[PDB]
């Protein structure tokens, strides 16, 4: 038989609550490099 | 229908971008940029009397590729100086690389095959540069889901 | 791993088949060998049943490379000589030792006892009934039979089995009693295996009219084996050559099993009416011809070709086989198959891809255009959405997928019309006309 | 097709204007399921066999 | 290292068994040399009237010539890409950090050292069976996946590059067999082996 | 969770045959199987080879996917 099922929506509720999500891709720090372009295996 | 879009970003014809020796290329004529097509088909077939069926696989892949530019484009100076140079010096190859922003690429390197048809008049002409290129597999590596 | 030769030399100078043995050679209900060799290393003892079964297996022209080895607790073991002979030898293995020994049929019995005892084994009648010390026995030389015993009954020692390991074809039974054979044939039906057996009994050759036998039995419940009589049915075990000769054969090709050469049988003895009987019976000889042997007609239990028997078995597995494979390969990237129109016709590329394409090139499934007037050309039928009754959408499972196919015929039979003249012909007719 | 249904400020109860918040609004769907399971009649025969060719 | 000094990594070819004037063979027995195996303390054998190397192994248990290959291809990437980035900044026009700029770094790696290893037989190419292809692949990352960090320092990361790699044969085995009376048929199967 | 976590519903697609690494096949006959059918106890069977979910139905009998 067809489900039933309600949605709601509400003025401060947000969906997520305040997770912080998943965790962001790091800036790396400034640093020196003695070489113009270096390969490393 | 809007369940059937094949593209949801529209097709800008600026992102496909042309190297020739490391350098971009830029110039174009009105209509079509480029062309690329094969010589020879794939394989081989060799029918027997009754029906016996026989394949072969191919071993030449060169092809042509055409380069429509304005004759008063800056680019034409530099591949008429590159003939005289393989000419005499007869370094005739240079990388070649095709970049497809919603197609398929190319990556292999080419040389000049013939120079196009120089016609002067009442409006800016143009000319078809034949840039023959040794092995012209195209590449789908542009296209994301190709399991 | 160190290599100390950088380069070095020697100069040294398919389906598989399951044998229902009766011993206590290894704890697991079945077991894979490559060559008797392997099996000598476990302790079985040369001559015995499986041993024997093995070797006249292996040395087939279409012989497997792997034999499984079923069973059944072994209870006891006996020697009969109810059969004279006068040298005899007897094979018999300890604990991983084996050893032979050496001798009016009651006084050999006696003796044999006392040979032995010099384990256990007593005398009674002609025969010698032998018990392991907590032992295997096998042909030496001489008529004695061996027969071994086991409180286990096949009809409930094969489900375990089956259990235990399913990758095997073919089914053979050392225990002959006719309960047995029957139990075993009913399994192999249920479970789509193939079912053989060997018989030495005589009821084969008699008289079109008397049903005392198996192979009466058999055909009347219209089961289907591949019933066969032999002399050394219980000395060899010669199932072994049977299958050796049937083994590797495709199926595709739709080869016959008539007329072909098992070496380890012998020459049928019988007469001409005994050899009508038997045919009667559907209980395929050996017969000897021509200096050689052959095989004759492979007839099953229920009168149908065994060859038509085994390709239906290969078509099934086959096709099933196929659909699988690819539903489950489009399941795992997402995208699941579903129930549209859209969808399903799929299914006749791949049914005729992987069984039909081969079968054809094979010569096993028949083309062309007959005379009837209709053609022979294999047909797949596929039924649209709105044929799918509601609760075969609620249980989404498809039915009434319809295939038909045509079959070739080996040749067996051929008869001739010689005609010879001794004088001169006479003229032929002259009315060179075109024949209406 | 899948259908939305939404009422008319005539309809919405007096007691619902006074709290703020809408009610009934209605979503319908159908889902598409997929296949399980298959079942064929395959035949093997050595040979094969009404013409009415009228349309029905 | 006179033995070595001349050969091009891009051939990836071995020391193994190549001779080396000067040396002497190794005297010590079969257990001596498994020691020596076991330690990667190569020896200098004598066989067949000559001499030869064994393995050529570091220290680490690596092969000598997979060590060589990896530090030819990183010093000739480096300085492909170094050449081509400053002849094009000596005439102003120096490269920039966009989309239209960055993957004619496709061409200029591919040019230098891959073009020349696939040539000379170093690297590998083909398809396997894996299911897989074993060509070079080169992947650039995008504008829009650089930090701000990144752009301020005006340097690019995470070019990735990945490889195949040939093997020279060492060892091999083989197994005769002789037969003095007269060999028995063959089985007479004439089908199609499934 | 591993074999279902990450497509997402608008695909309409089931559990039926899905691959799951870590899973021992099921051992037990058919019998067995035709018992746990009916609880609704769905079982990991080893076919032709490989490994396969089975028909994923929920306690009430319903499929996982529409819910």
């Amino acid at each position: 038989p067809p489900i039933g099922i309600g949605a709601d929506y509400d003025k401060g509720v947000k969906p997520g609550g305040d997770d912080p999500g998943l965790p962001p891709k790091p800036n790396p720090p400034i640093v020196y490099h003695d070489a113009i372009a270096q390969v490393c295996m | 229908n809007q369940s059937k879009i094949l593209t949801l970003q529209a097709y800008d014809p600026a992102k496909v971008l042309v190297f020739i020796g490391g350098q971009r290329v830029s110039g174009f004529a009105a209509d079509t940029k480029i062309v690329i097509t094969r010589n020879n088909d794939n394989i081989s077939v060799h029918a027997g009397v009754d029906g016996e069926i026989s394949n072969a696989l191919s071993r030449d892949n060169t092809g042509v590729m055409t380069l429509s530019l304005q004759n008063t484009a800056k680019w034409n100076g530099y591949l008429a100086q590159w003939q005289r140079q393989a000419n005499v010096t007869g370094l005739i190859y240079l990388p070649v690389q095709v970049e497809g922003s919603q197609g398929l690429s190319l990556n292999t390197i080419g040389w000049i095959q013939k120079q196009p048809d120089l016609s002067y008049g009442t409006e800016v002409g143009q000319m078809d540069w034949e840039i023959g290129v040794l092995d012209a597999w195209l590449s789908p590596d542009q296209i994301q889901g190709i399991a | 791993e160190y290599q100390d030769k950088v380069v070095d030399v020697e100069v040294s100078l398919f389906e598989t088949p399951m044998f229902l043995a009766m011993h206590g050679n290894f704890p697991e209900r079945i077991r894979f060998y490559v060559s008797t060799a392997g099996m000598v290393a476990d302790g079985f003892a040369v001559g015995s049943p499986a041993y024997q079964f093995a070797t006249n297996a292996f040395a087939g022209n279409f012989a497997p490379q792997r034999v499984a080895i079923g069973r059944m607790s072994i209870d006891s073991s006996k020697v009969d000589f109810t059969g004279t002979t006068e040298q005899v030898v007897v094979n018999i293995t300890l604990n991983k030792v084996v050893k032979a020994v050496k001798i009016t049929p009651a006084q050999i019995a006696t003796a044999l006892a006392d040979a032995v005892t010099a384990a256990t084994a007593v005398a009674t009648g002609t025969y010698v009934t032998v018990t392991a010390v907590s032992v295997s026995v096998g042909k030496g030389a001489g008529v004695y039979k061996i027969v071994n015993e086991s409180s286990e009954t096949v009809a409930t020692v094969l489900p375990s089995v089956i259990a235990e390991n399913h990758n095997w074809y073919f089914l053979a039974t050392e225990a002959r009693s006719d309960a047995d054979i029957v139990a075993a044939a009913e399994f192999a039906k249920a479970n789509y295996k193939l079912h053989i057996y060997n018989s030495t009994d005589v009821d084969a050759y008699a008289p079109e009219n008397s049903a005392a036998s198996v192979f009466d039995t058999l055909k009347s419940l219209s089961y289907d084996s591949l019933g066969t009589s032999d002399a050394g049915a219980d000395v060899d075990f010669t199932e072994g050559s049977v299958i050796g000769a049937m083994a590797a054969n495709d199926p595709s090709y739709g080869d016959s099993l008539h007329l072909k050469t098992m070496p380890g049988m012998v020459p049928f003895a019988g007469s001409d009416t005994q050899r009508s009987n038997a045919w009667s019976r559907n209980a395929n000889i050996y017969r000897g011809l021509y200096g050689g042997g052959s095989y004759i007609e492979g007839k099953t239990s229920s009168g149908q070709y065994v060859d038509v028997i085994r390709f239906s078995h290969w078509v099934k597995f086959r096709m099933e086989e196929s659909v699988f494979a690819y539903m489950k390969r489009r399941s795992d990237m997402g995208l699941s198959m579903k129930m549209s129109d859209e969808d399903l016709p799929v299914l006749k590329s791949v049914l005729m891809n992987n069984p039909i394409n081969i079968g054809i090139r094979n010569g096993g499934i028949l083309t062309g255009y007959d005379t009837n007037k209709v053609s022979y050309d294999p047909t797949i039928i596929i039924p649209k959405r709105a044929n799918i009754p509601t609760n075969d959408l609620a249980a989404r499972i498809l039915r009434d997928v319809k295939v038909e196919l045509v079959y070739n015929n080996s040749l067996h039979y051929v008869k001739i019309r010689a005609s010879v003249v001794l004088d001169r012909p006479a003229g032929q007719s002259t009315n060179a006309q075109t024949p209406m």
